[PDB]
């Protein structure tokens, strides 16, 4: 979170909170309405950008659902989509909580270390993470999907 | 041979004491009437009431 | 044990001082609230196997997987065991309904939990999501029971004791 | 850590369940009490060394604690005991903002009490001293913030104690 | 054990202690000497000049060496 | 450990009967009671003879025949057998 | 926060028959006789019979789910899910009918589908289930006709099935605790009856003297945790007598050997108050302390006046006569009887080892009050 | 506890499955083996104090152990001694005939280390005997048996050391 | 004897006897007439095994029928073999039951305080009773003197 | 740490004595294996990767494990997860390739059950995972160096539990 | 336990030798100290309540320790302390009496500082209340004596 990264931060200063750092918390409680929005939609739109954005990961990759790739058959195409679902989750743990701390240490932290431990492609992975954000933009606002978008992008630099 | 511990109808040993107190036996009876009366009036009864 | 009455009061042991305003106000919050504590504790005591019931059959549906030979509550046994656990949980909740502190919590259900549940492989996540199942029954009977009598319609008294204990057993990942 | 945020995600995440309404109340309730944190914050980095002095004015000065034999007695012991007071001044102020005293529990109550008992801190006169700090802090902040405030500091006390 | 010969102290906290480890095996126990004497905090306090020396003693060892209120004055 | 010192009220040992009876001493009673249970149909623990008969010390019997009035027995037969009476010393 | 650590537990499951053939041998420390290797022998001469049971059970399993399928049955009531459930429970009483021939005799089965009849009475008819294993049952039975001596085997399982799924929920064991302090738990019925039980050992002195001897032999594995006869040739006889006598109760018999040299010896000198009070729990009534206040209690009367009287107020106490009474040996009281308490699940299981005479520290004082307290020093 | 019977419907049971015929070969294998495990078991019986005897007078006697200063030096520790081997005989039987080490893993070889490294006892004094008890106790039980015997002796050996 | 323990073993689990135990007595009420057979040759061999076995006795032991023995003269001699006709009489006995019940509770629950009482030396005991194994052992069949042989044993393991 | 030889060269250097016939024999023995053991220690080296994903599909997948509220809940805890067992199968080959189990005693066994009842690491699942470690190593370097791998894998299991 | 004897008879007997003069010279040692140990033992027995009262009075008393927030703070807390200081004054007598502080090792020391580190128990102030001890205890006892509990009050100290 944004209060937790601020005390972390003075708290490693060992001072007080400092009056920028203040004035940005005011910024992050006045914008919550705002937050609380998007994953509002982000929310009860889960089952469209999953499998839309499943869709346009295996039509864009025909790699690992072909046979001899990861993906291939029913149960893997749903382990699959399971993973979608899951960083899909943790983005909007990110919108709510102002902050990618969520996101980094539910999902982020050693990734590439479980995807090599299971022979999965990561770019595969990121490249479904984009196609959930184009989906995700399709279904926001301008400025909305940008914040929104951007932690999306966020999860991308992650993975690449 | 088989019989039953302690030679009755259950075994067991060490059952309890059927008999009463000295002055209780010697008040259940006829006779011993006026030796109830004297260790009444003495308090000898009290000593005999003991389980030395 | 100590409900809330000793909970302030030996807060003013460690202090040395006496009962001040604040905690002659804190105190009559807590004897305003208890008449409305004991409508809730009687709501449970009616309906109480109703609750475990439909807690029962949310749980085993959401999680169908306790019920495959690699789950837990598969078997006559197992079963019964979580159903007993149920009930555990229900009643302390209720004692802590009762007493309006969580330390009753502590004491005696909480303290060497994610021990036995990790000795006996025992899963957490169908535990922790039994205890909420068991909050949104008791809160939506008081939200009808309360719109009834008409009520300050508030629960978060209601809820404090399930959530402490989702609270404690819980895994932290942030 | 966690704040009330961070606690909240903590119960959906273990759940693995996607946020429902419940839950929001709790986030909603946080951010309408987020700015009341914010200025209280503001006025207790304002002033800091103005509570660690009075407070020190009313709790430790002129006793047995700075006269010699007491623990305050040198300057060294004197700049520890200040040392101290604003430990748990700032940390108390990271625990109201947080909306969480897990913070208190991580970085402040973890094997302070087995440290005293060691160097010879009292913890009868440190608890007075915190609670000189309650009341003065509860004095800059108001009534609503020191209500906040007074959590946290009653949490510490509870912790020492 | 290394991380008290090296920096006189004890570890502040798990992370401190998963960071080293992790680097452990990743890389091994050469690069583990290497990001002790690296860091900022060696860097910092000893420099270039500086024997390392005892900066932080826990309160099992001011107990144990009879410091404090433990002392036999005698 | 001659339980009458410092009888409690007030003591810190939480309040308990305390016997008469000699450090060490050796003073027992026959004694027949009758006790049933009243918890074994919640519990559905094995069924032990009841109308026991044995020597109790005499140190400790104060305890007993009062936790046996507790759970409802019915005491028949109590004889002083092992020891001497009203004896100032010598147990 | 605190804990003791998390040992590894076997749960209970069921017994088999060379299972509860060793374990009896076992529990009494003997060494087996002819008597019992007579039971491996005809329990491990008779298993070929078995198999072929098994074999045929495994092959024909769909034709006895359907026979009864057809007579128990509909799309308006029962969706998918339900009528899943009740096929999954035809096949599934197969399953438990082959492992519990091949398994030893009628565990699984018995506690698996005492209590459910009611756990199904909520969605299903008590005549439904009744007449799909009467006709599992009478299918099973004239198929395997021939072979009379495998159906004999086989009638004895479906028979003992039909008269389980009878019955009753086998009610609810409860566990009340005089003292105020400690904290009630049930325990299913179900639960327990799974696994060996554990016999108890009770003298009535009318008995025959394997029976005495056996009782005796188990009060020395009870208060000392080893046979200190037939080691160190320890003997005690008039103890033993006037315990085969009945004249001392098995109370006074585990009282007067609590007060001798041996067990102060073995147990007192060794260790701290407080670790004295401890064992003398494990040795004396079967369990751990169930808390600190309880703790507090028993602490003040060994530290105020020696073991004596703490072993004579234990043995006073009003729940030493209810679990055990005056005609049983004290036994141990870990997962498979009575409802064990979660605020001392590690330490309990860390007390019932041999190994825990070892512990020179106290287990419990320490767990409790760092209940009570935050976190301590040491290291992460 | 468990046997290769409930071994076997453990693994059956926990995948769902019924018993296949991999498993029945499995119960066909220890029903042909059970006869001989019963007359070894027997013949253990009969002389177990013979076999106590043997081996220690191999293994152990004559020696530093035996010898003042060693740990066998008094008759409170012979005796001590001689009655652990009789322990490990008699769950090495109970092993054999079960056809499965659990009963070793839960009633013997849980907490022994802890003791012997707790008491002074010497681990490699003590592998040494047990395995005097395996030549003595296969020469007496046969090649087959004493094969069987094999396994269960070097598993509490493999558990010590 | 084996019903005698069934029952007393589930009278202390307080429960009806199990399928395996009752399994265990019809082994058992079937193995009879053998056993019969046995104790029934051991019963009109007795003088053989008491006489031939207590020569091997003396003549692998010449220490208790020396002089100063405990087994000096002809009544003494006499009441040392009146005892192995004793151990033979409580092994047939074994045989019968199915069980060394009886064996145990006539003959070895307190031997070793009886006849160090009596100042005879026990390993003697164990010694003749071992010859009349061998002796009963010559006498039967191969299985047979096998079981019989292993009642002996158990005597020989009370004795040592 | 020791090998089999440092072992021998320990328990004849400690009686004083120098090397007799039955040291010799246990030098033969080792010098025997030697080979094997090296040919094993060469194909675990090739197969690591297939050994911790083949045992970890086997042993802890698809489970309340890596369901939230279980261990392996996050990328961070499956990262760690599969650590550790590439720890079990190096020092197990260690371990092997030594002929004493002393490196298992010295670097790993010791404080690893008070690491994981410290951490919550369930001790169960990870002993399961241990031995899926060993079926699919002694499915790839055979039956007798199978059978040396069984050893010390059995030797961390029984370590742990 | 053992005592100064029976620590003799320990290190004669793990040597395997008998007793030698230098171990006569110990014994002597012992048995010409013993009367002063025992009428040392004679008055710490006569006066063990004034010992802990002064010692009390000395080092405990009129500090944060009895002032509300202190340890011991109530009077379950005060006598569950004087407790304590009675369990130190009597086996540092047995101590004496021994000639071997083994006892202390056995039950006392053992497990008492993690007793005190669990429970909240200063140690720095139960040091300074038995060196209190120490101090009352030889102005009863005397100049020799006094030194004899000396060293086994600063045996205890040295514990914690
Ligand atoms: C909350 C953070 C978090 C994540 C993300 C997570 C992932 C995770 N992915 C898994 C498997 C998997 N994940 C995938 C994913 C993919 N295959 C492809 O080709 C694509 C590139 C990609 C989908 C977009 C596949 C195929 C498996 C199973 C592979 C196998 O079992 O052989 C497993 C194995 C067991 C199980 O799923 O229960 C975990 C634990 N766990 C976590 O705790
Ligand atoms: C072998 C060991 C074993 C058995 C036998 C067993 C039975 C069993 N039956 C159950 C439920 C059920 N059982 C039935 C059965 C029936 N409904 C009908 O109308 C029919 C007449 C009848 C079957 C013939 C139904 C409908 C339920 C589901 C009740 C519910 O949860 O909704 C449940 C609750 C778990 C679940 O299925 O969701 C158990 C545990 N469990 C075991 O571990
Ligand atoms: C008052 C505080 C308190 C609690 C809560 C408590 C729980 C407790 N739960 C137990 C078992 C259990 N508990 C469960 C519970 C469940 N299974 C699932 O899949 C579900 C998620 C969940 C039910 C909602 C199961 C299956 C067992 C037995 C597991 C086994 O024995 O294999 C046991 C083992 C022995 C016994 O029950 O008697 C205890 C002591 N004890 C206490 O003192
Ligand atoms: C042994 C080392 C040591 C020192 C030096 C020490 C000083 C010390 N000086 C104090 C106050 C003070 N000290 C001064 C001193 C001065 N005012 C001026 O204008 C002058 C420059 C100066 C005198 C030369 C004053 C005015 C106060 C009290 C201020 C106040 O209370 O408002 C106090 C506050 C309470 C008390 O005195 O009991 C301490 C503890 N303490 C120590 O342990
Ligand atoms: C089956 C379950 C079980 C086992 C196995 C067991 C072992 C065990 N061995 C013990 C002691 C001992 N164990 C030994 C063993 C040995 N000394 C040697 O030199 C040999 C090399 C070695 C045996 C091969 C000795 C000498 C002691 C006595 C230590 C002492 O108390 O003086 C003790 C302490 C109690 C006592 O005997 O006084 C236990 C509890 N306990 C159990 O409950
Ligand atoms: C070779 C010497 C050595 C070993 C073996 C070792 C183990 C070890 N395992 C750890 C944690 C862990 N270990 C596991 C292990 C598991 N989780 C599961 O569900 C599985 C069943 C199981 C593995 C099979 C997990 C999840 C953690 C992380 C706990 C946490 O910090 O969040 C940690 C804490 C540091 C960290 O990883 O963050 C250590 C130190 N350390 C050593 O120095
Ligand atoms: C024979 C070896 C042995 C010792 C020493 C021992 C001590 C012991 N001290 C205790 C408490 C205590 N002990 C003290 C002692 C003190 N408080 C202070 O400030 C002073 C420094 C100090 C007195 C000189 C206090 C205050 C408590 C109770 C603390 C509490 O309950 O909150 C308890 C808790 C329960 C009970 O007493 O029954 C034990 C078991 N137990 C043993 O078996």
């Amino acid at each position: 979170s944004i209060v937790t990264k601020s005390i972390v931060n003075a708290d490693a200063e060992a001072r007080y909170l400092s009056p920028g750092e203040l004035e940005r918390i005011k910024s992050f409680v006045l914008s919550g309405q705002r937050r609380l929005r998007i994953a509002q939609t982000l929310t009860e739109n889960r089952e469209m950008i999953v499998k839309k954005g499943g869709q346009q990961l295996f039509q864009k990759r025909t790699d690992v659902v072909s046979p001899g790739g990861n993906a291939y058959g029913e149960e893997m195409t749903a382990t699959c989509l399971r993973d979608l679902d899951y960083y899909l989750r943790l983005v909007t743990y990110g919108i709510v909580a102002g902050d990618v701390t969520p996101i980094e240490e539910i999902g982020l932290v050693g990734v590439k270390e479980m995807y090599n431990s299971l022979g999965t492609p990561i770019s595969g992975v990121s490249e479904g993470v984009r196609c959930m954000k184009d989906v995700a933009c399709s279904l926001l606002s301008g400025e909305d999907s940008a914040e929104a978008g951007f932690y999306f992008d966020y999860t991308l630099g992650a993975m690449q | 041979v088989g019989v039953p511990y302690a030679n009755d109808k259950v075994g067991q040993l060490y059952k309890v004491t059927p008999t009463s107190n000295i002055v209780d036996t010697a008040a259940s009876v006829s006779i011993f009437s006026t030796l109830v009366t004297l260790l009444a009036q003495t308090g000898l009864d009290y000593e005999l009431k003991k389980s030395g | 044990m100590q409900d809330t009455i000793a909970s302030i009061v030996n807060r003013y042991d460690c202090t040395g001082k006496y009962l001040d305003n604040v905690a002659i106000s804190e105190l009559e919050s807590y004897f305003s609230t208890a008449i409305i504590r004991l409508k809730v504790i009687e709501l449970i005591n009616q309906s109480s196997s109703k609750i475990i019931q439909e807690a029962a059959n949310r749980l085993y549906t959401e999680q169908p997987e306790l019920l495959r030979p690699g789950g837990n509550s598969y078997t006559t046994r197992r079963y019964s065991a979580c159903l007993r656990d149920i009930e555990y949980y229900l009643r302390y909740a209720s004692y802590a309904l009762i007493a309006g502190n969580t330390t009753i919590l502590s004491e005696r259900v909480l303290d060497g939990l994610k021990e036995t549940y990790s000795s006996l492989n025992v899963p957490i996540g169908p535990t922790v999501r039994s205890i909420q199942l068991l909050e949104d029954i008791i809160c939506n009977e008081f939200i009808i029971l309360a719109q009834k009598q008409n009520i300050s319609t508030n629960i978060t008294f209601i809820q404090q004791p399930f959530n402490y204990m989702v609270k404690y057993l819980s895994e932290k990942n942030i | 850590m966690q704040d009330a945020i961070t606690a909240v995600i903590n119960t959906a995440d273990v759940q693995g369940k996607y946020l429902d309404d419940n839950s929001l109340d709790k986030l909603r309730g946080y951010f309408e009490t987020g700015e009341l944190r914010v200025r209280a914050a503001a006025t207790i980095a304002a002033n800091a060394a103005t509570i660690i002095k009075e407070s020190v004015a009313k709790a430790l000065l002129y006793s047995d604690i700075t006269r010699p034999g007491g623990n305050m007695y040198t300057t060294r012991r004197y700049a520890a005991c200040i040392r101290d007071l604003d430990y748990y001044l700032r940390y108390a102020t990271y625990g109201m903002l947080a909306g969480d005293p897990s913070i208190l529990d991580e970085r402040v109550l973890n094997g302070l009490k087995e440290t005293y008992n060691s160097l010879g801190v009292p913890i009868g006169a440190t608890v007075q001293a915190i609670q000189a700090m309650k009341e003065v802090t509860a004095s800059l902040v108001g009534t609503n913030a020191g209500q906040e405030m007074a959590v946290y500091f009653d949490y510490i006390c509870s912790g020492l104690s | 054990y290394i991380h008290v010969r090296l920096l006189g102290r004890p570890t502040y906290g798990r992370q401190e202690i998963d960071q080293y480890f992790n680097i452990v095996y990743k890389e091994g126990y050469y690069t583990m000497i290497d990001r002790i004497i690296d860091s900022r905090e060696y860097t910092e306090t000893f420099g270039s000049s500086i024997v390392p020396y005892e900066r932080y003693l826990t309160s099992n060892t001011l107990i144990s060496r009879k410091l404090g209120s433990n002392s036999v004055h005698n | 450990g001659y339980d009458m010192d410092g009888s409690g009220s007030g003591s810190l040992n939480p309040l308990r009967i305390k016997s008469s009876g000699v450090e060490k001493d050796r003073r027992a009673f026959k004694i027949t009671y009758c006790l049933p249970s009243e918890s074994r149909l919640f519990t559905y623990r094995e069924l032990q003879n009841v109308y026991t008969t044995k020597l109790v010390p005499f140190s400790s019997w104060y305890a007993e025949q009062q936790r046996i009035q507790k759970m409802g027995g019915k005491i028949f037969k109590v004889e002083l057998a092992a020891g001497g009476q009203m004896r100032s010393c010598g147990n | 926060n605190a804990s003791a650590g998390s040992p590894l537990v076997k749960p209970k499951l069921y017994r088999t028959a060379s299972m509860s053939a060793i374990m009896q041998a076992e529990q009494q420390d003997r060494f087996l006789q002819l008597g019992e290797l007579n039971e491996i022998v005809a329990f491990l001469n008779s298993g070929s019979k078995r198999l072929e049971i098994a074999n045929v059970i495994s092959n024909n399993s769909n034709l006895m789910v359907s026979k009864a399928a057809d007579k128990i049955f509909n799309v308006v009531r029962y969706g998918s899910t339900r009528m899943q459930k009740s096929l999954r429970d035809l096949d599934w009483f197969l399953r438990y009918l082959t492992y519990a021939i091949v398994a030893g005799d009628t565990n699984i089965l018995s506690v698996n589908i005492r209590g459910l009849r009611e756990l199904i009475d909520n969605a299903c008819s008590s005549a439904a289930a009744s007449v799909a294993l009467r006709e599992m049952r009478k299918v099973a039975v004239t198929l395997f006709d021939n072979d009379s001596a495998s159906q004999e085997l086989v009638k004895e399982y479906f028979n003992v099935i039909i008269n389980e799924f009878d019955q009753s929920r086998l009610s609810d064991k409860l566990r009340k605790r005089a003292s105020i302090d400690l904290q009630g738990l049930k325990l299913p019925q179900s639960y327990a009856m799974a696994g060996i039980l554990k016999p108890k050992f009770v003298m009535k002195s009318s008995l025959s003297a394997d029976e005495k001897n056996t009782v005796v032999k188990a009060c020395y594995r009870q208060v000392f945790e080893r046979d200190i006869a037939k080691a160190y040739n320890i003997q005690f006889s008039g103890l033993e007598s006037q315990v085969k006598t009945g004249q001392l109760s098995i109370k006074e018999f585990v009282r007067a050997l609590g007060k001798s040299s041996i067990y102060r010896q073995q147990f007192h000198e060794n260790f701290v108050d407080s670790r004295v009070v401890e064992l003398s729990f494990k040795h004396f009534l079967g369990r751990g302390i169930s808390s600190l206040e309880e703790f507090q209690k028993y602490f003040a009367i060994l530290s105020s006046n020696g073991l004596y009287s703490l072993i004579d107020s234990l043995l006073n106490s009003l729940e030493y006569s209810d679990y055990f009474g005056e005609e049983t040996v004290p036994y141990f009281r870990d997962l498979g009887q009575e409802a064990q308490e979660s605020k001392n699940w590690g330490a309990q299981i860390a007390l019932f080892n041999y190994s825990a005479v070892f512990r020179k520290k106290p287990q419990f004082i320490t767990l409790f009050s760092d209940y009570q307290n935050n976190l301590p020093d040491q290291h992460a």
